[PDB]
Parts: C-alpha cells; structure tokens; sequence
C-alpha cells in the first residue's frame, strides 16, 4: 500500500549531455519507482533503449512530459493517475510532443492501459506521427469537467500503419494492440446515483467520494487510489489534524493520533531529508523566504522577519581584494547582505570615481544597499558622503560593530569630516571593542549627548569627539535631544533617535506614556514597552484594559468568554478528541458552554432541547 | 541609619538622577550608607544640574559624566578619589580653584572642553600623573601656567583648539614622552620671533603629533594670526 518513491524531475526540453548520459541519467531517476512525487520527464531517448524501468510507475503528482524521443515505445502499462500539482506550460498535466526525427523514425507505441484520471490539468498532442492508437482514447473519463476546454489533440499519424482496436474494446477505444490494452472506464459509464467513480455500471456499482482511478467496493478503502489523501488503506479528505481542541483545558493540545502530508499520503513522522511547513506537509526544503527551526521536537520552517542573514565579505577580503573603498563597481556585490566579515570604508574617491582603477563616481542613491546591514566584524570608516543627506540613512539598521580589526589598529568607527548634522545610528546597540572617533563634521550636532559607554563591550574603550558643531550653536538651533529621551543620548532630534526613552516606548519610538485610559488601542506594559491589549477585550473606561498579551489578561471580555479566554463567536465545528466536532453555545451571560452529545451538528441551549 | 535622598543631594535635577541610578521610586525614600557605597558610576549628561552637592557621600564612585548641565562650581569632587573617568563638558566652569584635582590621582580621562575658562591655576593637574586624556578646546583659555602639563607623563592626547593663546610657555610640551594627539588649530598663534621659536621647533620636532579637524596628521594646522600661515615654517634666527 506504501508504495517506492522518485524524487521527480523538472528539466523540461534540456539535454543532459550525450543521448547515453541522458538516458542513464533519466534510468537512475525511476528505476524501481512506483510513485514519482514531481514531475516524469521522458526525454531524447532514442530507438533500441530499453526503457522496460518505467512498467513500475502506478501515479505521479507533478505533470508527464514526454519529448523529443525516437524510442519505438515507452512503456508506461501501468500509470494509473496524475494529479497535476504542476503544469507544463500552465495548462497541461501530460504533454506528448515531437517524438520524431529526420531520419523519417519515431515512437510507435504508449501503452498506458491503466491510465485511469487526471484531477487537475489537460493534455497535448502534437507531433508525433509515428505513434497510433490513442487516437481511439475517449478522454472524458480520464480527464476533469473544468479542463477540458484547454485540450490541444492533434494526432497525425502518416509514418506507418497500426493495427486496429481488437473489436473487444469498447467504441474502439485501445491504449494498443491486445484486449490487454482496451480502455477502462469508471465515470461515463456509470448511474446517476454515483458522484464518484464506478466499478460497474449499476447504482449499487457507486464508489465512494474519496476514490479516485476505480474501485474493489464502495467503502472508503476500496479505491485504487485516493483522491486527496490516503491514511494507511483508508482515503480522508484531510490527514487526522495535528492540533485538537481540548475543551477542559481550552488550549490546543497535539493528538498523538495526528500526522503530517508527505505528497498525498498521511505519515506520523516526515522522512529524514525533509521539513515540515506552516501548512502541516512535509517537504524537502523550506523556502528561500525562510529559515529552519527545530521547535517542539519537529524541525520546521519559519519566515526570517527581515532578509535572510547573508555573509559577505569587507573591502581588502576576497571578492574586495585591493579594494580601497565601497565604489561603483563592488558596491552591488553588497546586495540583500545582513553581516560583514570584514571593515567598511566609505572614501572620497568613491564618488570622485577612479580612472587609474578604472573606477566611476558613485551614485549616492545605491548606498541604500547597505540599509540591509546589521552587523559588521571589523571597523567602519565614513570619511566622505554625500552633501545633501543630513545623517548615516544607509545604516540606521546597524546593530554591531564588533571591531575584531580596527583602524590604525585603534578605531572601530570612524565617522570622519562630513557635512551631515546627525549620525543617525538608531539601531546601533554595541560596539563590542575598539574606540570611537567622529572629528570634523562641522554641521554634526547630538554627537557629545551619547552614552558611548553603554555600547562598548571592553572596558579600555575611549571616544573621540572632536571640532565637531559647538554645543552652543547646537543647543541654540534647537538641534538638542528630544524632550522624551533618556539623560543618555540620542542620534538625531525625533524621539525615535532616543538610546533609552524617559518613560517608555512604543515601537521604536518613545514615550510619553503607554495607552492605559485613553487609547487608540489600549496597551499595558513591561519592561518600560507599550504592548497593545488583545483584541476581544472591551477598553475600560474608568481602569485598565488587559494586563497581558493574551486573552486571559482582560479585565471584560467584548463579546463571549470560552474558559478563561474573551472570544469573539464560540468554538462551534472545532475538532477534537475519538475524531469529533465541537460544539458549544453562548449563554445569557455570554459565557459559553459545551453541548449535548448528542447534538452532532451543534446547538443553541443545553442539552436538547438545545439540539431539535 | 537612613536620609531621604532630597536632602542629600539639594538640586531637584540630581536627586532624580541619584534616584534614577538606584532604582528607588522618590526622592523622598530616604537611604543607607551601603546603598550610597554601591554607586559606582552617574552617567548624568544634559540633566540641567546645577549643583552637585551631595556627591561627597558617594566614596565609590569611578565613571562620572556631567557633562552638559549648568555647573560653575566642582568642589563638592574633591574627595572622590576612585575617579577615574570625569566629563564636565560643556558646563559653566569660569575658573577651578587650587588643588581641586589634587586627591583625583586615579583619573585617566578628564574633560572640561568647552566650558568658560580664562585661565588655569599654577599646577591644576599636577598629581594626575595617570591621565591620558585631557580635553581643554573650546574654551576662552588667554594663556597657560609655566609646566603645567610637566607631570602629564602618561597623557597621548591633549586638546587646546579653539582657544585664546597667543604663546606657550617654553618647553611646556616636553614631558609629553607618551602623546600621540594633540590639537593646536584656531588659536591666534603670534608667530613673532624670537617669542615663537619653541612652539615651531616642537612642532617640527613632533609633526607626526599635531592634527587637524578630521584627527588627520597635520603639522600646519597651527596658524599665525594676520599672516594665516604654519606655525612651524617661521623660522626665527639667533
Ligand atoms: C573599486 O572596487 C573594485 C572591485 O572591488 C576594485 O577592483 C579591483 O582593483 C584591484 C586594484 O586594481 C585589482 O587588483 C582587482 O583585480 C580588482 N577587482 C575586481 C573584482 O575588479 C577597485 O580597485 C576599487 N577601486 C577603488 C578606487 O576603490
Ligand atoms: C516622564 O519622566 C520624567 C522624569 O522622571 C518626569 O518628570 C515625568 O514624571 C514623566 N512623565 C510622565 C510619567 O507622564
Ligand atoms: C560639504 O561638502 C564639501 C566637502 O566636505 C565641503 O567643501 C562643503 O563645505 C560642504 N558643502 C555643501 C554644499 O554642503
């Protein structure tokens, strides 16, 4: 019933080198194989190879692509569905094309005599003259309603002559010559009273919903093979869920009855390669949106939060090997990077352009590539920058400056004779060693208000802050700290440049007070952070709101009450333990409570009369 | 024993920031003496704290950052003698008096840049001989005692710039064995031989020394007043 599985293929019209490469290439792929989990790409095969390995398929979830081959025949016996996750060229789950040559020869014969459905997707045709007899195929029964309008059948066979559909079969209808060969049926042939396939053609021959090819019997595990899923020789719409509901504890709980999708099959563990995802299937690697993360014992994948971390290089290192400074050329080699193995330097002749290096002038805008960067491992070194920006934009992300290289063997950042009026380092939150020095910048103001002591990490560390702008012009132009900072600083005026905010902060920025009796949202708060109140409970109009994150920290819930949890409607179709639903109903109060047993389809009272 | 903090410490601005540090939720709580020997450093820039009195109780204290706020007078530091970090930038200092640096004898980092000074007393950093670093720029200094820096052994960087001198004492610089920084500019250096032989000689002798705005090696960035040229290309003959 568990079945051998093939990875698949999606090369599409490529050639893996010689004919004799691709075709052991393509035999190594599906040998012994009975379920393919991607796609089946027959290929550039050619006359008197034995393709005798492909007889072992029985289903594949992916699309069939059969191309560009002069083999006389493809034995495909016993291929019995194809699900159609992928299409071809985006309409087609099988796709037989221009399997002819030059040399006047091409493939005769493609017996798929068990060939039974195609859920999703339609079929093509074209080009392959030399093959006969499928011509005869009704593709009503195989195929679904929906897509039979996206059919491209072209079948022109003049290369030779073929035999005839032996009378045995039905309208003429044969994969091939034999009875071995004439077309089954299972949907056109059957009773009004069947949704599903057929077995036969009366309405006691009905299959059941969940079957897919054809049937052994009506119960659910009497199908061929199954429709969605297949739970150990029974078909389900869904494998058992893995969360259930516990109504005494009124938190998810994990069933230990529940399991993952690994293809269209319901599996307890994943196999060993793979991941599982949000979705509940297991699969073999998580998306270059994401990360991996082993969380309650199961390795899944989670969404990075901000572009994935990425390592690259510093300039003087590898790709920036006798690099002076970020310029033109090598300043897009920096793209969607998180973390510098290495120093910055950001010099004039950067914008200047190099002639003797072959270098052009930069164009300020693409520093914003460097908006990514949240760590570096050596110094930074700004002694130029644009003359328009007001602050460091390109690194208001920069959380670490490690300084394990320093300049002059001394500085870990070096912000250097500028004309901008603020660092605006807001991110910055440790530089681990190395001292400081940001000398020159005669517009530069706030510099002197830092706590520099609060980012370093060795204890020797000094700052050098020199003929930068006068306190006194600074302070006399209004360029001073936000009224919400802390004593301890701030990389620009806005309450969002604050090192500690005075009170308390929002998001990034500041204070002055959390939401407590007045709110857009109301909040509560920890560790000095405004953190908004759940949303089903009712704002307070003479106390407060919540005092937690979660629906248990309200003081009146909005609507209902399930337990401790303030919910919005109560759990009625909800899932839980021996394979049933929950229902529950609200009473006067609001509160609400489990129903009656009995009352399967759910309930508005206790007991029934709760469930007429 | 216990006092509350506000009659400690008179200056509502201070006491808030004492109370800041150990984490108490008045002004009114009122202390212990172990509580005042657990404070070890007061970062307290731009606080507007106009006095510091009260300070005195703090025996521990080593990283002290004033740097900012409306104090004209530092008396109250005098016996802190764990100090070894005092910023007192930007404050309203418009003369030290004598021998108020005299017990600091741990201080490594000392900086009074841009306060309203005129003048220093006669051996003001004397018994400092462990500090690096002395910040004086931006004040209104008219001239410097004889041997002032002569004790400054240890110190590698020393900032004058943007001052009022218009000479130095002779061989003022010569026990800096140790200085690696030091800031000359925007000073109306009088380049009048023979007055300023010394100060070319030991700019020349030490041009790796001297720096400019951008803490770059630049040995012209002393300027002669009127003239508006290097110090050190004045050449001033026997
Ligand atoms: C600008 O960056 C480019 C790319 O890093 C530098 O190009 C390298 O230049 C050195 C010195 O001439 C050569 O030995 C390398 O082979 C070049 N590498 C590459 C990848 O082209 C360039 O030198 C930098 N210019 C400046 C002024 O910083
Ligand atoms: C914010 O903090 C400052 C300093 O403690 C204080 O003057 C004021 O009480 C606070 N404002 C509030 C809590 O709204
Ligand atoms: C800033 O840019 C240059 C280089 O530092 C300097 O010459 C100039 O004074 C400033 N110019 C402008 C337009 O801000």
């Amino acid at each position: 019933e568990e079945k051998k599985v093939c990875q698949g293929t999606s090369n599409k019209l490529t050639q893996l080198g010689t004919f004799e490469d691709h075709f052991l290439s393509l035999q190594r792929m599906f040998n012994n194989c009975e379920v393919v989990l991607g796609n089946l790409e027959i290929t550039y095969v050619q006359r008197n190879y034995d393709l005798s390995f492909l007889k072992t398929i029985q289903e594949v979830a992916g699309y069939v692509l059969i191309a560009l081959n002069t083999v006389e025949r493809i034995p495909l016996e016993n291929l019995q569905i194809i699900r159609g996750n992928m299409y071809y060229e985006n309409s087609y789950a099988l796709a037989v094309l221009s399997n002819y040559d030059a040399n006047k020869t091409g493939l005769k014969e493609l017996p798929m005599r068990n060939l039974q459905e195609i859920l999703h997707g339609a079929v093509r045709f074209s080009n392959n003259p030399a093959l006969c007899n499928v011509e005869s195929i009704q593709w009503r029964d195989i195929v679904s309603s929906d897509f039979l309008s996206n059919m491209s059948m072209d079948f022109q066979n003049h290369l030779g002559s073929c035999q005839k559909c032996d009378p045995s079969c039905p309208n003429g209808s044969c994969w091939g010559a034999g009875e071995e060969n004439c077309q089954k049926l299972t949907k056109i042939i059957c009773a009004q009273q069947c949704s599903g396939r057929c077995r036969g053609k009366s309405p006691s021959d009905c299959c059941h919903n969940q079957c897919a090819a054809g049937c052994t019997g009506p119960r659910e595990s009497d199908c061929l093979v199954c429709r969605k899923f297949r739970d150990e020789a029974t078909c389900k719409d869904t494998c058992p869920p893995l969360m259930l509901y516990n109504p005494t504890t009124y938190q998810m709980d994990v069933n230990p009855e529940g399991k993952y999708s690994f293809g269209a099959t319901c599996v307890k563990k994943c196999p060993r390669n793979y991941v599982v995802t949000d979705h509940g299937s297991c699969v073999r690697a998580c998306g270059a949106d994401s990360y991996e993360m082993e969380e309650d014992g199961v390795r899944k994948c989670k969404k990075c939060e901000g572009p994935c971390r990425k390592v690259c290089n510093g300039i003087g290192i590898g790709e920036f090997k006798d690099s002076l400074s970020i310029n033109a050329t090598n300043i897009k080699h920096f793209k969607n990077c998180t973390s510098i193995s290495g120093d910055l330097h950001i010099l004039p002749v950067a914008f200047r352009g190099d002639s003797f290096t072959h270098t052009p002038p930069l164009d300020p805008q693409e520093l914003d590539i460097l908006k990514t960067v949240k760590e570096i491992t050596g110094f930074l070194l700004i002694q130029a920058w644009p003359e328009n920006r007001t602050d460091l934009h390109a690194f208001e992300n920069l959380e670490i400056i490690r300084g394990r290289t320093k300049q002059h063997g001394q500085f870990s950042l070096a912000v250097v004779s500028l004309n901008i009026t603020s660092l605006g380092l807001r991110s910055l939150k440790e530089i681990s060693d190395g001292d400081v020095i940001i000398s020159g910048n005669k517009n530069l103001c706030y510099a002197n208000t830092i706590n520099w002591k609060k980012l370093f990490g060795t204890s020797g560390q000094k700052t050098k802050i020199i003929s930068n702008r006068g306190e006194n012009s600074c302070k006399a132009t209004g360029q001073v700290c936000h009224a919400l900072c802390s004593p301890e600083g701030c990389w620009g005026p806005e309450p969002r440049d604050c090192v500690s905010c005075r009170n308390v902060s929002r998001g990034r920025e500041c204070v002055d007070k959390c939401n407590l009796l007045e709110g857009e949202p109301r909040e509560f708060v920890e560790n000095s952070e405004c953190i908004q109140c759940h949303p089903e409970c009712l704002p307070q109009a003479m106390n407060i709101t919540c005092t937690g994150r979660g629906p248990d920290n309200c003081i009146q819930c909005a609507h209902y009450i399930d337990g401790p949890h303030c919910v919005k409607t109560c759990p009625a179709g909800v899932m839980g333990e021996n394979n049933t639903l929950v229902w529950k109903y609200a009473d006067a109060g609001h509160v609400c409570h489990l129903c009656h047993p009995n009352c399967t389809y759910g309930c508005t009272g206790p007991g029934l009369e709760g469930c007429p | 024993v216990s006092t509350p903090i506000k009659q400690i410490f008179p200056d509502d601005a201070f006491a808030e920031t004492i109370k800041a540090n150990l984490k108490k939720k008045s002004v009114t709580d009122a202390v212990t003496q172990n509580e005042l020997n657990s404070i070890d450093q007061i970062i307290a820039n731009n606080s507007d704290i106009k006095s510091v009195q009260g300070i005195q109780y703090l025996p521990n204290v080593r990283y002290l950052a004033l740097g900012g706020n409306k104090l004209h007078d530092i008396s109250a530091l005098k016996e802190l003698t764990n100090l070894t970090y005092l910023m007192l930038h930007y404050n309203q200092l418009q003369i030290l008096p004598n021998g108020v640096f005299d017990k600091l004898t741990n201080l490594k980092e000392l900086y009074l840049s841009e306060n309203q000074l005129q003048s220093l007393p006669d051996g003001v950093f004397d018994k400092l001989t462990n500090l690096t670093e002395l910040d004086l720029a931006r004040n209104q200094l008219q001239s410097l005692p004889k041997g002032v820096f002569d004790k400054l052994t240890q110190l590698k960087d020393l900032r004058l710039y943007q001052n009022q001198l218009k000479s130095v004492p002779d061989g003022v610089f010569d026990r800096l064995t140790s200085l690696q920084y030091i800031w000359l500019h925007d000073n109306p250096w009088d380049c009048t031989c023979p007055g300023i032989r010394y100060l070319s000689e030991w700019i020349n002798k030490h041009s790796g020394v001297v720096r400019n705005s951008a803490g770059s090696v630049a040995p012209d960035s002393a300027k002669c007043s009127g003239s508006g040229k290097p110090v050190r290309s004045i050449i001033c003959p026997t």
